[PDB]
RNA sequence: UUUUGGCAUAGUUGC
DNA sequence: AGTACGTCCGGCCCGTAAATTCAGATCT
DNA sequence: AGATCTGAATTTACGGGCGCAACTATGCCGGACGTACT
């Protein structure tokens, strides 16, 4: 059989390459100058070059000959090896679609309505707009009043809208797309798209158990990991050799007494200690609180790092200064010198710490930072807590026994007890002194002297300010 | 833009080409002197080669 | 448990303490140094025992310190897991019990105590009771507790009390 | 109330 | 509908190795 | 005695290095796409 040979071809131009040489064949297979190629392959995921089959490269340097979108594999040609020629034609392969073209490429878009017609439906999306402010984009909802306020192409049918090119939306944006320009098949969106419109977790180091089978409660560290049949690699107590377990014989089973991390769920992120191994209801408190955190087995994860479990001074306004309580996803919990919890927007601004600033207790007591602080007189009278960050009259006090506010709390500090020159840069004369006469611009000035460049000759030098008199 | 090229950097040959293309032919006038004036006018260069 | 142990110090003497008195001042500064302090492998070091033998005093090149090693028969606490020790409990609270060993402090958590033990709020000591009140657990009395576990973090060891082994309590 | 900031090949010049 | 505008994708030298050629080991 | 390889002793390309510190100039994305405005 013939061979087929790789030629080099213009990127995203392959298939048009193949139709003008078919065409070329049909316009010189009666000629004096027949192709005498066998046949053109163009794969479709392939991009960038095309297969010729012919027994000869002769023949498919004389058969591309006249064609240019192939002309960087014209003095060349590569032979595809006689093993792999099966896998030139190998091929492989009210929901949710994700656009192709324009500025909504890769978005989540909710089907709302199935044109039968076969050409376009009905999609659901977040607009990527500037509401036509900035030219002459992040999702966020759809606002009708800006839009309405900035005019422009606009069409108000209360909360139906046209706007931008003819963008259809309501109340969110409702367009027509075609199906071919969108992907029907393997968006599967997050709980988080559904609010805007089983799995295995095995680790190395980890121990997990034996449910079932003749080798049943034999519990091991884990070494490997795959996908759905782990065929896992446990170091057994009291074994030395490795057997072989799938992901669904395993469950992840911990002693008590030992670091535990949750991997998913409403108790994510916490560490502690499991006391009591229950069936399934596994128990454990964590290094931050002392509250009851009940957990499946699954739910666990041997690790072994300090929980993380912060505390930037922060100016909620010229006249109050905030303390960062709790770290959100787009906001602050500051609690202030008030005492008040507050919640705050990103954009507070950053107050230069003075970390060497003196304050005076309940007893005449210079403290500083730092230091342990006894409360009392005020609401928060008899605890005890370390200063972090001062006021005037207030003291921010932390305390790891207190669960409120990441420990940290505010009193007044009498409640506590320990446990430019205007010359720079003027034109100024020498009337006194040995230089006088001349005239020159005050670089850096004191108490006493200043330096002047001289204008006269090319140096500066140092006069006392009675010496100078202002022009 | 080619030939301003060629005069803006000394280099000699196509821009893409200058790992053996030969420079050093358009250089800054020097303006010190008359003199350094009219030997930089005159001044001719042997390539190492 | 305090063990008598020879272990290794640094002390770099700056020039000013030179002069007479110089052993007296590496000796004073080592008192001052390792006295109250904890280290996490190696315990609770109580008291110098005393100081066996002074090291050579290598003068720093570029920075005019001179480094001594010295070691030092010290003694030094340290907790042990499996280990029944007497203690002293300090704090009694609903959600546990904290007892002194030394200077370190161990814990008895609302599960490690026993369920037999039930915290009792309403009467004036607050303390944990049996219902046969056999065994009283309330704040300065002499537990014998088995340490579960020496939780070491930052140079400060927290050891866990139990009283799941019979014997175990007052005496 | 505190300052900053590039890498490169080529060219010329100075003991 | 045309064209501008802007954003996005593609001489020596000395070792050093390597290729050829006579005695020596077999194998007649 | 001879062959026939065959195992150690002469001739060819081929990298890879080439004394020290300042002052000035140029250039590092173009083609295609794609839509919005007039």
């Amino acid at each position: 059989d013939p061979n087929l040979w790789t030629v080099k071809c213009k990127i995203g131009e392959e298939r048009a390459t193949a139709i003008s040489l078919m065409r070329k064949f049909i316009a010189y297979q009666f000629t004096d100058t027949p192709l005498q190629i066998k046949s053109v392959v163009a794969p479709e995921h392939v991009k960038g070059y095309i297969y010729v089959e012919a027994y000869k490269q002769t023949h498919v340097k004389q058969a591309i000959e006249g064609v240019g979108n192939l002309r960087l594999g014209y003095w060349n040609q590569q032979m595809v090896p006689i093993k792999e020629m099966t896998d030139v034609l190998k091929v492989v392969k009210k929901s949710w679609v994700r656009l192709k073209r324009g500025i909504y490429k890769d978005d989540i878009a909710q089907v709302d309505y199935v044109e039968p017609s076969q050409n376009t439906i009905s999609l659901k999306m977040i607009p990527r707009i500037d509401y036509d402010r900035i030219k002459a984009p992040p999702q966020r909802l759809f606002d009708a009043e800006k839009i309405r306020s900035l005019g422009g192409d606009v069409a108000s049918d209360g909360d139906f809208l046209i706007f931008e090119g003819n963008r259809y939306s309501r109340k969110f944006l409702f367009k027509s797309f075609a199906m071919s320009a969108v992907i029907t098949e393997g968006v599967k969106p997050t709980l988080s798209e559904l609010e805007k419109f089983r799995e295995h977790n095995f680790q190395p180091g980890d121990n997990v158990e034996v449910c079932e089978g003749e080798l049943i409660n034999l519990q091991g560290k884990i070494l490997s990991v795959d996908g759905n049949k782990i065929t896992i690699m446990p170091k057994h107590e009291d074994l030395k050799d490795m057997l072989e377990f799938p992901a669904q014989e395993l469950r992840k089973y911990f002693k008590m007494g030992d670091h535990v991390k949750v991997i998913a769920g409403r108790f994510e992120g916490d560490t502690g200690l499991i006391v009591r191994v229950e069936e399934n209801f596994v128990i454990l408190f964590s290094d931050l609180t002392m509250h009851e955190l009940k957990v499946l087995p699954r739910d666990l994860q041997l690790c072994s790092e300090t929980a993380s479990g912060w505390g930037e001074l922060v100016q909620l306004d010229p006249q109050t200064v905030g303390v960062i309580v709790r770290l959100e996803r787009e906001t602050f919990q500051v609690l202030n010198m008030y005492g008040k919890v507050v919640t705050v927007r990103h954009q507070v601004t950053r107050k230069k710490d003075n970390r060497f600033a003196v304050a005076l207790d309940s007893e005449q007591n210079n403290i500083h930072v730092k230091d342990i602080v006894k409360v009392i007189d005020g609401p928060h009278s008899g605890r005890e807590g370390e200063i972090r960050h001062l006021f005037r009259s207030f003291a921010f006090l932390h305390c790891k026994k207190l669960v409120e506010n990441g420990g940290m709390f505010v009193c007044k500090t009498r409640h506590l007890v320990l446990a430019d020159n205007e010359l720079i840069g003027q034109t100024v004369r020498i009337s006194q002194g040995p230089y006088k006469g001349y005239i020159g611009v005050v670089k850096d000035a004191t108490e006493s002297t200043a330096r002047v460049e001289l204008h006269s000759t090319c140096q500066t030098i140092s006069v006392d300010r009675q010496r100078l008199t202002t022009v | 833009d080619g030939l301003k090229y060629s005069l803006a950097t000394g280099n000699w040959g196509d821009q893409k080409k200058a790992h053996q293309a030969r420079a050093g032919v358009s250089q800054v006038l020097n303006r010190l002197t008359f003199a350094s004036t009219l030997s930089h006018l005159r001044r001719l260069n042997s390539p190492i080669g | 448990m305090f063990y008598h142990i020879s272990l290794e110090h640094e002390i770099l003497l700056h020039p000013r303490y030179f002069g007479p008195n110089l052993l007296n001042t590496v000796k004073q500064k080592l008192f001052t140094e390792v006295e109250g302090t904890c280290t996490g492998k190696y315990g609770f070091v109580i008291a110098v025992t005393t100081i066996d033998n002074i090291g050579a005093g290598v003068i720093q090149p570029g920075r005019g310190f001179v480094l001594y090693p010295v070691k030092y028969k010290a003694i030094v606490f340290r907790p042990f897991k499996g280990e029944v020790v007497d203690a002293v409990v300090t704090q009694v609270n609903k959600v546990g019990l904290f007892t002194e060993i030394g200077p370190m402090s161990c814990f008895i958590s609302r599960h490690s105590i026993p369920s037999e033990m039930e915290f009792d709020p309403n009467s004036n000591p607050p303390c944990y009771k049996t219902m046969d009140e056999d065994i009283v657990i309330q704040q300065d009395d002499e537990i014998r507790l088995k340490i579960v576990g020496t939780r070491v973090d930052k140079n400060d060891i927290f050891a866990i009390g139990s009283l799941m082994d019979d014997y175990l309590g007052l005496v």
